[PDB]
DNA sequence: CGGGCTCCTCTAGACTCGAC
DNA sequence: GTCGAGTCTAGAGGAGCC
């Protein structure tokens, strides 16, 4: 129980003991993330936005409602799938009618538990012709895979198995092996034209794709994951008591902080290097700020159990030869580098990780 | 009937196949030879063995021409290689007129006349060439410039891409990027397979009468020089009188064997291999004089070696295999390209994901810096841990606009103190000394953060890793390698390598790690293959535990090819041929994809790069076939016929065996299966499970291919502690005591094995050795009269070894004459030691078959014939097995599916499994002719 | 009406021709947004958060529930200030109990109509008493800057102060839309009746250091409409021509090729693309088009979709390097080298 | 007395070269 | 004008094929 104490205490998480438990955290019925969790969540939801979306030329964002109107009284939506199926027809002029192409969402679902749980998730209906739905399926499986096990210290275990629906329809489902158990994370489905023709009844003139010089109605092939349980399997998965995330998912990547007198001048350079720093994308700590003073082991695991990655020190010498203390967490290790290189470090270190 | 046997009872070949290759009458073997034989299989226990028949064969085959087999095979190879020779001739016999002063700076073909006059031509237009190709591999892998010698003028070619200048041009090559060539025609080459591979015609997919000679494969045939003795040969120059008439395949070491005059010259800027087009722009006069001299000298070695080559290898099917195995042809086509890709992407993820684990490892190690900790680690103790100095020589709009201009104003003013810090940036000042050698410098433009720089195969991983032996941990010895510490010196219970007291640690003795080599190797890493039965023992175990260390050498294991092959297999010359260049049956076939591109790789062969004149092919004949576990190692799966077009080829059966029992019943007593291991080889067929090599993997449970290494290794010299060491590497089950009692078994010979012996030694220990069948001889670096009794075991293997050569020669001979008489539209792809692809058309394949196995048949034959014998027994004549198939593989049946491509060949390309036919299928499905 | 046309057909928004209406934009109840409106409205919470909560140390992000249960059977949320202030306690501990600090999240808001959601960007401001209206001038002046430094005609965001039927101050913000004014921003001196309502007594746990002295804070509510600021933007923007502010832009600059060989200007096209999309730069493939149109097509299409700047590959691109570069304020052609586009878009953007 | 090849990574040693 | 960091090279051990 030491990972939930520490995430308590971070502010990863919200509440107390009770309102935190296994059950409580798997299910959505939790109170909200802290903010540190708020962030890690938004790295990892920016990390799966840039690989499914960014570096694809045929998946484009898509809006789906959070309620389903009409048939009298609405409902919440409990899958992203049946909004992006809505938009198929429109975003075929998108391609101009080529396929493959796919529709990419993350946003929260409601899964009844009444107690209603709220669950982040992110979609990918992805439109392909029948001829190479296997492929395409295998490739995401793959894809998805390796995605997860990027950011985590044991890729292991991240593990995959093979499933079949009620009708026969082929599938895979991902795993996190959680000290007490294998929970799901994502879950690809290789549906068929089925939901499309219901969704669409009539011609299916409307619903051809473009496969080559063949006009076809497409497999649709549905990825659906779990970004919280994701993020708590990476947080399980991170835990001297680091939490040694990963530098894309870390929430916030430097703690600065200040040593001994003159205080005044110190503060002007720890300020301008925090706008620096937060003007470069890097999300910074203000430890100088603080006026309750502690000693520095205490801080340097604070910010260990925070995740984050270096502790960068402005001290009286820091004026008179430009060096400021760097330490790691990984090493734990004090370098003194110069505080014009200090921003590209930074850069490079989040870039090349 | 057809049914025939000999006096030893061995069944022998069919009569209408018999009365068609030897021919009615002969002489008869005898009496006392048939008594001897009958002794000699009854002290072995053989001659009560009944043997059950094999179905009889009955075919037309197709016209001999001479009055016997021999005549046959020179008549076919004199007609195959009578205008290359006649080309040699002219090139042996020519003017060439001084180089040009000036050479020409144009695109194309330039033809130098008399006094340095250029004239642009389109292509050389002559019979006989000397070739050498330059290219630019900064740039890539299209040629630069080459220059071409012919007995009336001088040729010189120059690239688009070296003329003109362009922002980017095509990675992907195409035949019109390549240097055009081509009624046969003959070109010289000091590595003529290089410059085979840049010609623009020789990438069609229909072939071509244009053919290549190499210089340094001559070399070899006539005075080459083994590894072993290349090695003692560069050692000496920094018995020994075979020093004199011997040279390394370096063109200026040739040079100096064969011409010896001055001293051939070389650019010691190397702006080829070293520089970029802008350089060689600038230096193009000294470039191109500097291929001209290398043209020079490989005209004056050919000039020198042909008719020594033609004295110690007289037997012209020599020379047309030779010209055959030059010429190869691999099929690809898109999927390559994501071959190279997948196998690339699997080898990083697995890569980073071995990375994790040791980088997390010295991370927390450097936590052991503080207090001095380290001095109590056995395994992190004797480390560096040094540590360097770091060396030095509310608010209102406008009350906020001025915070933040102050703000940034002291940040720029501090970030101008520059001036006072070492312009050279410091690389970990505070880490300590064994963390910074595994983390990359900032200037590293492949840099990544952790010490990324770390691998199983470094000397600080076991330590990381903490790894035990036994209890202990592994330490590591510069003259003892690998071993690991027994406490309790106290100045040994326990029994291993030994205590080796050169190491001298307090409080331990040294124990080196077993090797499966012997005591006199030394392991230099324990995550090698041979320790996973180790790991998974429970002898050698990580200090964290768990699966870590298993999963480590598994990864090892799995990604340890590629690491060494990636390199060679990415690196590979594609030329896509265009729509144009396809024959109009691939357009024609279903199969045809619009949108795929279809090329060829030309495999750069070496035709002799061995003593005993093996092929060398530094990726192709080194590739690895589909293992579950290996990452790309469907390698020679992507060799791809195109639509309309199957892979025909077979492998000989137990062929060195058979040629070694053939040479031993020859030698005793003139009769197939007169000796007890020609009795055995005959005795078996591999569909039954019950050749040697089946027969000695279940006498000892060791897998075939294992047994394969046992029994040719016993052939060759391997004595008992060689055999001990590996049963009991292949077989982990066995003990030391049992090893040595399958040893004494195995090794139980007045022998089996006899005749053989002294036949290859008496063939090894003449004045001039020569092969029994092509009578090739040895090179002059081996014979006698040169390295007296010295190097005996590669001289007794060699005549084994050569003879297989010479089955590869005639089998391509065989197999030439058969297509181009029949009208088989087909083609040599490759051919690796003992196997030989050939790409025929989907109509053809069936014919394809039948002539393999006639070609089988003959080479088998004239085996037998060359040795004295004038029979061949049914069993050998002909392939077990032919395959028939789209893709290259050891066997049609696999799916190739590996960690790169884990869907198989099926799923994830497409590719339907292949069909292995024996004899009398072919011949059901072909009527038995080979005519259309 | 042309507008809602433009961007119904350039997949601003989504649903028919007919499903679209201003009553449906403005009231949330509207089919939804199209990728690319979906990519402007990313663009506007990304500035909203750079400019609200990344540059300030007392601001952090809230996590609330889209449903609060308990008697009050379950409830959508309406506003995002009740989740805040639920984690006031806590979130006091992250600065010490120091004072002032803030809670920011955007999120959907449901409003009945039928069911309306608006995206909404809410911040609540935790300040003693003393400072209230000094504070509250502030974060007016702050976000109506905010709502003009992306705006052509920042005349259109007026501002205005009301008092409610309490009595206590707060500012409107509006955007002048052609048919006239349509509230977009609206801020409040709320002051601690809510914190106490909902901490009923022990005010010793709502206590927060003014300094020296434990004060009782008072909230300020900050809440704009994402979805109306959209529409506002896209209206401000609107030859037909969308001058999207660059750093709302949905898609920035346009790759095509324009002859052939197909293979080696795809080839540079994608690595192009990839460079592109590397630095963090929005490409619009329209490369991949199987039949290229009219240029003159080409560009009005672009024009319609906000993109920056247009790129045409061609055969001179292979030899020299040098690209077409169109320019979608002032429609004038270019050819600069193929490596220093980066560059250029990267310093442009900076610029604008 | 296995033989014939092929290539790779890692490590130590000598040489070079730019900066203090 | 000395010396600590790039750079080349040779050697050892391992690993593919026949
Ligand atoms: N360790 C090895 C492997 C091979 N060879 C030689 C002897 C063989 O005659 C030839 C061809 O190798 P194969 O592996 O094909 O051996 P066989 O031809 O005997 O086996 P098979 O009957 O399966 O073809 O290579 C050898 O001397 N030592
Ligand atoms: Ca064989």
């Amino acid at each position: 129980e030491a990972l939930l104490e520490i995430c308590q205490r971070r502010h990863f998480l919200s509440g107390s003991k009770q309102q935190l438990s296994r059950d409580s955290l798997l299910s959505g019925c939790h109170p909200g993330f802290g903010p540190l969790g708020v962030e890690l969540r938004k790295n990892l939801a920016a990390e799966w936005w840039t690989s499914v979306v960014v570096f694809r030329e045929q998946v484009f964002p898509v809006d789906a409602l959070h309620h389903k109107p009409g048939p009298t009284s609405g409902k919440l939506r409990e899958n992203l799938l049946h909004g992006a199926l809505e938009h198929y027809v429109n975003c075929l002029d998108l391609v101009n009618k080529r396929l493959p192409y796919g529709l990419a969402q993350i946003g929260v679902c409601f899964h009844p538990v009444k107690s209603i749980g709220e669950k982040t998730e992110a979609s990918l209906v992805w439109f392909t012709p029948p001829r190479t739905s296997n492929q395409w399926l295998d490739f995401w499986l793959r894809h998805r895979l390796q995605w997860w096990r990027k950011f985590a210290m044991s890729p292991s275990n991240f593990s995959s198995s093979d499933c079949q629906d009620e009708e026969g329809r082929k599938g895979n489902k991902l795993y996190y092996n959680f000290p007490w158990g294998k929970e799901l994370i994502e879950t690809l489905w290789n549906l068929g034209d089925h939901e499309l023709l219901h969704m669409y009844p009539g011609n299916v003139s409307k619903l051809h794709g473009r496969d080559g010089r063949k006009n076809v109605v497409p497999c649709v092939l549905s990825v659906n994951g779990d970004l919280d349980r994701g993020m708590l399997a990476y947080l399980y998965d991170s835990f001297r008591k680091v939490l040694k995330l990963h530098p894309c998912l870390a929430p916030i990547k430097v703690a600065l902080d200040v040593g001994r007198g003159p205080t005044l001048e110190l503060r002007q350079v720890c300020q301008g290097l925090f706008n620096e720093l937060l003007e470069n994308g890097i999300s910074v700590w203000p430890g100088y700020l603080e006026t309750m003073q502690s000693s520095l082991e205490q801080l340097y695991s604070k910010y260990d159990e925070m995740s984050i990655l270096f502790t960068v020190l402005v001290t009286e010498t820091t004026l008179e030869n430009g060096l400021i203390h760097l330490r790691s967490r990984d090493t734990t290790m004090k370098e003194m580098m110069h505080i014009s290189k200090l921003k590209d470090f930074l850069i490079k270190y989040i870039s090349s990780a | 009937g057809q049914l025939r046997h000999n006096p030893l009872d061995i069944q022998m070949l069919s009569r209408g196949l018999h009365e068609q290759i030897f021919g009615q009458g002969g002489e008869m073997p005898g009496e006392a030879a048939v008594r001897r034989s009958v002794e000699h299989l009854q002290k072995h226990g053989l001659w009560g063995q009944p043997a059950v028949p094999l179905p009889d064969v009955e075919l037309r085959l197709p016209p001999l021409y001479g009055d016997n087999l021999d005549q046959h095979f020179r008549l076919l190879a004199q007609k195959q290689s009578l205008p290359y020779l006649e080309a040699a001739n002219l090139l042996l016999q020519a003017q060439l007129p001084p180089k040009p002063p000036a050479w020409a700076w144009a695109e194309g073909w330039t033809r130098y006349g008399p006094e340095g006059e250029a004239v642009p031509v389109a292509i050389p237009e002559e019979r006989a060439l000397v070739f050498d190709v330059e290219v630019c591999l900064a740039e890539g892998t299209c040629p630069t410039l080459a220059v071409a010698i012919s007995p009336s003028a001088w040729y010189s070619w120059c690239s688009q891409r070296l003329v003109e200048e362009r922002y980017s041009w095509t990675s992907q090559l195409s035949p019109a990027d390549l240097i055009p060539l081509e009624q046969e025609q003959l070109v010289v080459g000091h590595n003529v397979s290089f410059d085979r591979a840049h010609i623009r015609e020789q990438y069609l997919i229909q072939g071509s009468r244009m053919r290549f000679l190499d210089t340094m494969s001559m070399h070899m045939a006539i005075s080459g020089l083994s590894s072993f003795q290349r090695s003692l040969w560069i050692a000496a120059k920094q018995s020994w009188d075979w020093l004199d008439i011997s040279s390394v395949n370096s063109l200026a070491e040739v040079h100096r064997l064969y011409v010896g005059g001055p001293p051939l010259e070389k650019e010691p800027r190397e702006l080829f291999v070293k520089g970029t087009m802008k350089d060689i722009r600038e230096n193009f006069q000294d470039l191109m004089q500097y291929c001209a001299q290398d043209v020079w000298a490989t005209h004056e070695v050919f000039q020198q070696q042909l008719p020594l080559f033609l004295e110690r290898c007289p037997h012209p099917v020599t020379l047309a295999g030779m010209l055959e195995m030059g010429v190869s042809y691999l099929p690809v086509n898109q999927n390559w390209e994501r071959y190279l890709a997948e196998a690339q992407g699997t080898y990083e993820e697995l890569q980073r994901e071995m990375k994790k684990s040791l980088m997390d490892l010295a991370n927390d190690a450097c936590q052991l810096l503080s207090g001095e900790r380290y001095k109590e680690d056995p395994w992190l103790w004797d480390l560096e841990w040094d540590l360097q100095e770091f060396k030095q020589k509310p608010c209102s709009e406008e009350e906020e606009f001025q915070q933040d201009v102050m703000a940034r104003a002291c940040l720029q003013k501090l970030k101008g103190t520059t001036e006072l810090l070492p312009k050279r940036p410091q690389h970990l000042p505070g880490h300590p000394g064994w963390y910074r050698k595994l983390c990359p410098r900032l200037d590293d433009p492949a840099w990544t953060p952790g010490p990324s720089l770390l691998s199983l195969q470094m000397r600080v991983t076991p330590k990381l890793m903490a790894l035990t032996w036994d209890g202990f941990p592994l330490h590591y010895s510069e003259r003892h390698g690998w071993g690991y510490l027994v406490p309790g010196r106290r100045d040994s219970y326990h029994h291993g390598n030994g205590p080796y007291n050169d190491v001298d640690i307090p409080g331990c003795w040294f124990f080196k790690l077993p090797h499966k080599d012997g005591n006199s190797c030394n392991v230099g890493s324990p995550f090698a293959k041979d320790f996973l039965p180790k790991m998974e023992d429970g002898t050698l175990q990580a200090g964290p535990g768990g699966a870590s260390g298993p999963r480590a050498l598994e990864i090892n294991k799995m990604i340890s090819f590629w690491r060494n092959a990636h390199k060679r297999i990415s690196s590979q010359m594609v030329v896509w041929l265009p729509r144009s260049a396809l024959p109009r049956a691939v357009i024609r076939h279903p199969d045809y994809d619009e949108e795929g591109l279809y090329g060829a790789i030309l495999p750069q062969v070496v035709t002799a790069g061995t003593i005993t004149r093996r092929a060398v092919e530094p990726t192709w004949l080194t590739a690895s076939n589909a293992r579950p576990d290996r990452v790309g190692s469907e390698l020679k799966a992507m060799v791809q016929a195109p639509p309309g077009y199957t892979l025909v080829g077979a492998d000989v059966d137990s062929q060195e065996l058979w040629i070694a029992a053939v040479l031993g019943d020859a030698h005793f007593a003139g009769m197939h299966g007169c000796t007890a291991f020609g009795w055995m080889t005959l005795q078996g067929r591999k569909s039954r499970g019950t050749d040697l090599h089946s027969k000695t993997a279940t006498t000892v449970g060791i897998s075939r291919e294992h047994a394969k290494i046992f029994n040719y290794g016993r052939i060759y010299g391997a004595g008992q502690p060689f055999a001990e060491r590996l049963l009991m590497q292949f077989n982990h089950r066995l003990t030391q005591q049992e090893a040595a009692e399958k040893a004494q078994q195995m090794y139980a010979a007045g022998g089996t094995e006899s005749e053989m012996f002294n036949k290859l030694e008496s063939i090894a220990t003449s004045d001039i050795p020569r092969t029994p069948v092509l009578g090739c001889c040895i090179s002059r670096a081996l014979e006698p009269s040169a390295v007296q009794e010295e190097f005996m075991t590669s001289r007794v293997n060699w005549v084994v070894q050569s003879s297989a050569v010479d089955y590869l020669h005639l089998m391509l001979v065989a197999m030439k004459w058969l297509f181009e008489e029949f009208a088989i539209d087909g083609r040599f792809c490759i051919s690796i030691h003992d196997e030989v692809r050939y790409l025929v058309r989907e109509e053809d394949r069936y014919r394809a078959a039948l002539a393999l196995q006639i070609t089988n048949l003959l080479t088998r034959c004239m085996f037998a014939y060359k040795l004295g014998l004038n029979d061949l027994p049914q069993s050998v004549a002909f392939f077990s097995a032919v395959d028939i198939d789209r893709c290259l593989r050891k066997e049609v049946t696999m799916d190739c599916k590996t960690p790169s491509n884990p869907t198989g060949m099926e799923r994830r390309y497409g590719i339907p499994q292949g069909e292995a036919l024996d004899i009398y299928q072919i011949i059901e499905l072909t009527k038995g002719s080979l005519e259309k």
